């Protein structure tokens, strides 16, 4: 198939300036390179210009088409030319021939070489940085996210976009209901220093609030410097925070307004002028669009070889290599030998999907020197057209005495690259050393590395996309027996491994598997994914998902099908289809799991990414916590670095001068921050000796830093709601901890801050934050379940985030001590045994009856939800130091670096009211508070696990393996009756009371 | 027809049981007797089609790698010649052909050859033959201008004279019934039989064609070419068509089994003993896809190929500033080895390693030609090049090295070129060894840098650039002689020891005023007294590394 195709010159004719034109016959089933090529020598044949063709080469022009009037790259050279999706628009519009037009590719202007050098600093990676990849993924990434990052863009409204509210569609708890009155509640809104309260339903929108005050108003607009030429040209926001209560949503849906109702607080809002829209805007792109069939292989039927004549082969399908894969060891080769003079090296080489090994084989066992030479084949027991998508070719050095041999070195090659081509000819991998990537060592100079052959072919080896061909086949009625086998095995929990009789039998009843969205993450376990023609069944299979569209988002399910044990980029795909569903709010309960997923994927663009990538751009705080979870792992992990920085460039070009600005002011104050604490690290010498003369250097170096360096005003990181000031520098402190960390204390920058209370910073350096930050997401989302019940146990998650590697910041709960000072204030290091003293306390610190009463029920609530949360988790480490209470009782637990099940003291039970063994009607509550609670994180275990499970991969000390997660599964007493699991959880706390 | 199938399977069995057991006398006769059976009984080569067609089906399914290039190559070379092969024997080929290209390189490379002389043998019968006689012996048509050459160089003072007066008179009794009339009545009896089948009526043929005149018989030899050419570049070529314009020829020539010969290709013999000779000689062939093909074979040891290693480092040099030959000229280099009745054939080993059908058809002729000298017949020395320059078409490419020699410090260098080997001997002072300091970049797997500077005393010292074994990124294997001084209780000894290690470059530099003497390609003639100092480095592209290559079947067989 010729396809006619009209090629527009970057050269004119002399006399007309019209631009040349080219018509060509192209071969369809050529690839984009060869149809340059031939553009190229046509015009040389035909241009009165002849001169400018001889001058420059093809590879300085850029191929652009026009669709719906926006221009679009055709930017992969390999792509063949029949998959271009401009091919497809102009048969679709009847248009023959079709109009690609060949522009000179400019170099970048000053102004986007100084923009990408501020986006690397924001980034903390440079992502153009060619020097230590074997490919142009990168690059190929970079290009290909333009698209769906203008496309988000180009669908956002500004002024919304700066004014997102923070809601939730979740309907209001029955004990919140009883807080509002006749359906209404009161709102102060402030403006300038004049106030108004106001009576609203708790189901008016912010307009129609302020419909009825500019109403109640009328009269009274020069009295809180309304102009009269305005009228309701202002939005509502939170005052003292950057949150706005704008759109179509009921007041009660806010969480401001549902904080405010919990705690009992007045609602105060500000009457504000909107956001300059202007400043979201987003700056030009220089780079043409690029679209979705870019590094489109195309079907088989036109890459097969077979009918075909030699003169139309350009690409040969993978389907059609009926042959076994290998590799040549060539060698290795190490700059400095292990001090071990007697060691034998050999090479074990292992095709992986996933983590499933499909194939292995190794070379003969050769002494360790500076350089081994093998030259040996490797023949694999797969055939190339058996190969899956996101196959990896997986490198292992071991060494051994010489006549269990320790694995010392590894790296991964992906087979098929981001092109769908299969990899071919010489690689030299820089190896990691060991104390699903396949991202090399950078240290080029120092790590172990490997040399490897892949076979030449005439042709590149292309993996073709699936046609869904309706399925012939597709019924054995399945015997009740297999049915209730089948049932059970979908009821066990994600960490029950699956047999390979399980395998078979899910295989074999796939079609009544696909019946039940629970049965299909271990549907896919049972695929034999090395096996061409059963991939080819399960991509028919998944075709037919109607079920799971259809279903309701159980998102314990969908993230599991996001683990490490599903690489297949349909399944994925599926996965991230429908999460798009998800709300905002549980996205960003939900976002550090989905972060960790990206590790997971095959290639830097997936669908996950460009889920993120979306709802990043469509959220300003999504994007906010967006920012900082990526910028940490890119700092991090050297082995992934490289994807989360794409993904950070796409989304930093996506944000507007605003969010740009926020974010460079917080990286500024993070490094100035950082040196201080590294100075006054040098300064001190023990441990945890804090002088009078570190905290003068301290003071004097924050004075210095604040009238030089600090921006005047900053986002908090852990909070883009709240907005710091300038330092309280006499407040300020060194906390007397092996790591040193500073206490700071800033103003409040927004003027409309109610009270003269002080934002609290711990800045944390030389500390992991990470496992705290993944404890306390866990412990927001037990409170939306605990909620769903009607539950609130009064927990305290307070704001934490890693910054960079070991260095982050976490927020200081007010009015909050620790329960150690506490008992030291009262009688000395004694006071550990006396069971009055907290309550003494609490009941200082809440003077009135029914305030302290109130504390005493916030803090069995608190008590109940803490402790049911640290026995799942299994919280350590709780001395009386980790552990803090409110003055208004609330008891929470800090510092989660890691003889009773939980906490449960003799001062505790006496704050409920129990003398001795006698039991009180606090403590009742408080046990069936816990069993409750208990129950309802029973009912969640399968999402627990899948969360736990998808953090496996961060490194995290505490979090390493599997058998960390088995924990969650013997906690919750899972495979019990919910009568046993009750009696057992009574039991541990009897087992607390007594101990 | 049982027998003489069963006498054909006999005969293949035996080469199939040469390439399985590489077990030396008779090496390579086997494949030679196949050939000259075929030729003398040509109506049976269909017979031998299939029964190569059968082992090699069976090789693919056993995957006996080593098998299926040679068996290719004989089948292509018997349907070059055979007339009368049944079309679906031809689809077979090309079947098993593309089948083939799923094999790795080299493989897949030699069978997209084959499939491509195939389609078009296929659709047009005749068209290999006649192309092969025209271009190889130079016969004149302008629908097909391609012309080919063979130059057999030899060095006089590395073969002697008994051997290049035998070869010259195979090549001369060969070339003296090679007429161009005798040609073209072969390319004509040819194309109108292997076309009509059993419709040419052959003795009436040859009778008509002998007995017309030359300008007929030019005016035909024209329009059976014609016919096939322009068959033969049609989008869609057919069988059919192509059968109907020969019906034409064929009664316009009459009126409403003799073997046809493959002629030896045309070679001119010539002596080495100028270093211009070859850029001369090729000139000379241009003089009224690149039209012409010069295949340039070289018979001798590695003395001869450093010679030609220099001749093509001269012509590339020289292309790049008067860019004559390129455009028109494809050069194919081949290599026989002569070697003397083991260290002159190091690149011969590494050949017959690699390509063990190299090893069992070209290596095994030293034998034969030495015989050939002592003598006083079918001309096998020339049917075995014959043989070797049409089907050894996959070429190996080695890297040539690049060395400046030093005499004074103070002196400009003079620079050389070699391929095999740079050794080098302390020079007797007019006291055992000379201390050296060198300074090289050693060659490691990862391409890490690693610069190594040291000083010792040495005796000599070897630079390979050829790997010696299997166990062995063109790198040089330098082997020093290192002089170690032991004292023992009994005094101050000296011992030998061997050091080794891989470089890509290397400079060395003589410190205790003993010179050097240096010896390129282990050749006698190319030896450089009185020298301080030397590098060498990967000979540079004249303008990338200088790689020059030699054709083999199979190219690098992994």
């Amino acid at each position: 198939e010729l396809i006619p195709i009209e090629f527009v010159l970057p050269t004119s004719q002399r006399n007309t300036k019209t631009p040349e034109t080219a018509l060509l016959h192209v071969a369809g089933h050529g690839n984009v390179e060869q149809m340059k090529a031939q553009v190229w020598l046509r015009a040389l044949e035909t241009s009165v210009s002849a001169d400018f063709y001889h001058r420059l080469g093809p590879d300085h022009f850029l191929l652009l088409y026009q669709k719906k009037g926006q221009w679009y790259e055709i930017y992969d050279k390999y792509q063949v030319v029949q998959t271009l999706d401009c091919l497809r628009y102009w048969k679709v519009l009847h248009r023959s021939p079709g109009q690609i037009h060949v522009v000179q590719r400019h170099a970048p202007s000053e102004e986007t070489l100084a923009f990408q050098r501020q986006l690397n600093a924001l980034i903390g990676y440079d992502v153009t940085d060619v020097s230590n990849v074997h490919d142009d993924e990168l690059e190929f990434t970079r290009r290909r996210l333009v698209t769906p990052r203008m496309a988000e863009v180009a669908g956002r409204d500004p002024k919304l976009y700066a004014m997102h509210p923070w809601v939730t569609s979740k309907p209001l708890p029955e004990y919140l209901l009883k807080k509002i009155t006749n359906n209404c509640v009161f709102i102060v809104i402030h403006r300038s220093t004049t106030s108004q309260t106001i009576k609203v339903s708790a189901d008016d929108t912010p307009g129609t609030i302020l419909q009825s005050f500019f109403t109640k108003m009328a009269k009274k607009k020069s009295l809180m410097d309304i102009p009269e030429s305005q009228n309701e040209d202002f939005v509502l926001r939170v005052c003292g925070r950057d949150e706005y209560l704008v759109g179509e949503t009921p007041i009660k849906n806010f969480q401001w307004v549902r904080q405010c109702l919990k705690n009992g607080e007045e609602i105060h809002l500000v009457l504000d002028t909107p956001p300059d829209p202007a400043l979201d805007e987003v700056r030009k792109e220089e780079w043409p669009l690029v679209d979705d069939c870019t590094g489109v292989t195309g079907y088989h039927e036109q890459l097969t070889i077979h009918g075909k004549d030699h003169e139309s082969v350009f690409t040969v399908s993978l389907w059609d290599c009926d042959r076994k894969f290998r590799v040549k060891i060539r060698g290795i080769d190490i700059p400095v030998l292990p001090r071990t003079a007697d060691l034998t090296v050999f090479v074990e080489a292992n095709i992986q999907y996933g983590q499933q090994v499909l194939c292995q084989r190794r070379t003969s066992p050769k002494p360790f020197t500076e350089e081994v030479l093998w030259n040996v084949w490797l023949e694999f027991s797969i055939k190339i057209k058996d190969l899956p998508k996101g196959a990896l070719l997986n490198l292992q050095i071991y060494c051994g005495k010489a006549p269990k041999a320790q694995l010392l070195y590894y790296v991964n090659l992906l087979l098929i690259d981001h092109r769908f081509l299969l990899r071919h000819g010489e690689y030299v991998l820089h190896m990691w050393q060991l104390s699903l990537t396949s991202r090399t060592n950078p240290d080029k100079e120092n790590s172990m590395s490997i040399s490897i052959l892949l076979d030449n072919y005439c042709h590149p080896i292309a993996l073709p996309k699936h046609r869904p061909t309706p399925d012939p086949e597709g019924r054995a009625e399945m015997p009740n027996q297999l049915r209730k086998q089948l049932e059970a095995i979908i009821a066990t929990d994600p960490l029950n491994p699956l047999t390979a009789e399980d395998k078979e039998l899910l295989w074999h009843f796939r079609y009544e598997s696909l019946k039940d969205p629970k049965a299909y993450p271990k549907l896919f376990s049972s695929v034999k994914w090395g096996q061409q023609e059963i991939v080819a069944k399960t991509y028919q299979l998944l075709a037919k998902r109607e079920v799971w569209d259809q279903s309701a988002l159980d998102v314990g399910l969908t993230m599991q099908l996001l683990d490490c044990n599903f690489s297949d980029e349909n399944v994925r795909a599926i996965a991230v289809q429908k999460l798009e569903s998800l709300e905002d709010d549980d996205v960003l309960h939900y976002l550090l799991q989905l972060v960790q997923a990206v590790k997971f994927e095959p290639y830097h663009d997936s669908a996950l990414a460009r889920f993120l990538l979306k709802r990043g751009l469509r959220n300003k705080r999504i994007g906010h916590f967006l920012f900082w979870f990526l910028r940490s792992e890119i700092a991090q992990s050297r082995h992934y670095q490289q994807r989360f920085a794409v993904i950070l460039e796409a989304y930093l070009r996506g944000c507007g001068t605003a969010m740009l600005h926020d974010f460079t002011q917080q990286v500024q104050v993070i490094d100035m921050l950082q040196k201080v604490t590294i100075d006054i690290k040098s300064l001190s010498a023990e441990k945890y000796d804090v002088s009078s003369q570190v905290i003068s250097q301290l003071k004097q170096k924050l004075e210095n830093l604040q009238n030089l360096n600090l921006p005047q005003s900053f986002r908090v990181p852990y909070d883009p709601g709240l907005k710091a000031g300038a330092l309280v520098i006499e407040k300020c402190k060194v906390m007397a901890s092996k790591k040193k960390p500073l206490w700071l204390e800033f103003k409040c920058a927004d003027p409309t801050a109610l009270s003269n209370e002080t934002i609290g910073i711990i800045f944390k350096h030389g500390d992991d934050l990470r496992q705290d930050m993944l404890i306390l997401q866990i412990l927001r989302i037990m409170e939306s379940i605990w909620e769903t019940e009607s539950l609130d146990l009064c927990l305290l998650p307070y704001g934490c985030i890693s910054t960079g590697d070991k260095i982050g910041m976490i927020e200081i709960v007010k009015d909050a001590t620790t329960i150690a000072k506490i008992q030291q204030s009262t009688v000395g290091n004694t006071g550990a045994f006396k069971d009055e003293v907290l309550s003494h306390w609490l009941k200082e610190k809440c003077p009135i009856e029914e305030k302290f009463q109130a504390a005493v029920e916030r803090f069995v609530y608190s008590c109940a939800g803490y402790c049911v949360a640290t026995f799942v988790l299994g919280i350590g480490d709780r001395h009386n130091d980790n552990i803090m209470i409110s003055e208004t009782g609330n008891l929470f637990h800090i510092d989660f670096g890691h003889r009773v099940p939980f906490v449960l003291t003799p001062d505790f039970l006496f704050v409920m009211g129990t003398s001795g063994k006698k039991t009180s009607l606090h403590f009742q509550k408080f046990q069936d508070v816990c069993v409750k609670a208990y129950l309802a994180l029973r009912h969640h275990t399968n999402l627990l696990i899948i969360l736990f499970s998808m953090m496996l991969m961060t490194g995290m000390p505490q979090l390493t393996s599997k058998e960390d997660i088995e924990y969650i599964r013997d906690a919750l007493t899972v495979g019990k009756s919910e009568e046993d699991a009750k009696k057992y959880f009574l039991d541990q706390i009897e087992v607390c009371r007594d101990k | 027809s049982s027998d003489v199938e069963l006498d054909f399977q006999r005969s293949v069995q035996a080469v199939l049981r040469e390439l399985n057991t590489p077990n030396q006398s008779n090496q390579g006769m086997w494949r030679w007797s196949l050939h000259k059976k075929v030729e003398r009984n040509p109506g049976k080569s269909s017979i031998l089609v299939r029964i190569l067609l059968r082992e090699l089906e069976k090789a693919e399914s056993e995957d006996g790698r080593r098998v299926i290039i040679p068996l290719l190559l004989t089948l292509m070379s018997v349907l070059t010649k055979a007339t009368g092969i049944p079309e679906d024997l031809y689809h077979r080929a090309y079947t098993f052909c593309t089948r083939l290209l799923t094999l790795p390189a080299p493989y897949s490379t030699v069978a997209l050859d084959c499939a491509i002389r195939l389609k078009t043998e296929t659709a047009v019968p005749g068209t290999l033959y006649q192309r092969t006689v025209i271009a190889e012996q130079n016969l004149i048509s302008e629908l097909y201008p391609y012309q080919e050459r063979v130059f057999l160089f030899v060095d006089p003072e590395l073969v002697s004279a008994s051997v290049c007066s035998a070869l010259l008179l195979e090549i001369q009794a060969a070339q003296e019934q090679q007429t161009p009339e005798a040609c073209m009545r072969h390319v004509v009896s040819h194309a109108l039989q292997a076309a009509l089948g059993e419709a040419c009526h052959t003795g009436a043929l040859n009778r008509k064609l002998q007995a017309s005149s030359r300008r007929v018989l030019e005016y035909y030899f024209h329009a059976v070419v014609a016919a096939i050419e322009q068959v033969a570049s049609e989008d869609s070529p057919s069988r059919l068509g192509h059968l109907e314009k020969m019906e034409e020829i064929y009664c316009s020539l009459l009126g409403p089994l003799p073997s046809i010969p493959l002629p030896s290709p045309y070679i001119t013999f010539h002596l080495w003993t100028d270093q211009e000779q070859l850029w001369k000689e090729l000139v000379l062939f241009l003089r009224p896809s690149r039209v012409h093909t010069a295949r340039v074979l070289v018979l001798g040891d590695d003395r001869m190929l450093g010679r030609l290693a220099q001749a093509y480092y001269r012509l590339r040099k020289r292309e790049t500033k008067k860019f004559c030959l390129t455009p028109r000229l494809s050069l194919q280099l081949y290599y026989i080895p002569v070697l003397a009745p083991p260290e002159l054939g190091e690149l011969a080993s590494f050949l017959g390693r690699v390509d063990p059908w190299y090893e069992s058809t070209v290596n095994t002729l030293c034998p034969a030609i030495l015989k050939l000298a002592e003598m006083p017949v079918d001309p096998f020395i020339l049917d075995v090049i014959t043989y070797y320059v049409r089907m050894g078409t996959q070429p190996i490419y080695f890297q040539l090295y690049k060395v400046k020699i030093f005499t004074s410090l103070s002196h400009d260098p003079t620079e050389d070129i070699f391929l095999t080997e740079l050794k080098v001997k302390i020079q007797d002072s007019k006291g055992t060894g000379a201390e050296l300091s060198m300074c090289y970049q050693k060659a490691l797997l990862s391409h890490r840098p690693r610069e190594v500077t040291v000083s010792l005393r040495a005796t000599g010292l070897v630079l390979k650039a050829i790997p010696a074994g299997d166990t062995e990124c063109s790198c040089l294997h330098v082997s020093v002689t290192e002089v170690v001084k032991s004292s023992n209780l009994a005094g101050r000894s000296f011992t030998t020891s061997t050091n080794t290690f891989r470089t890509s470059s290397i400079q060395v530099q003589s410190q205790d005023q003993r010179l050097l003497t240096l010896w390129l390609d282990k050749d006698g003639r190319r030896t450089f007294r009185d020298v301080v100092r030397f590098e060498v480095s990967p000979c540079p592209e004249p303008c990338n590394s200088l790689l020059m290559p030699i054709n083999t079947f199979s190219g690098i067989i992994q």
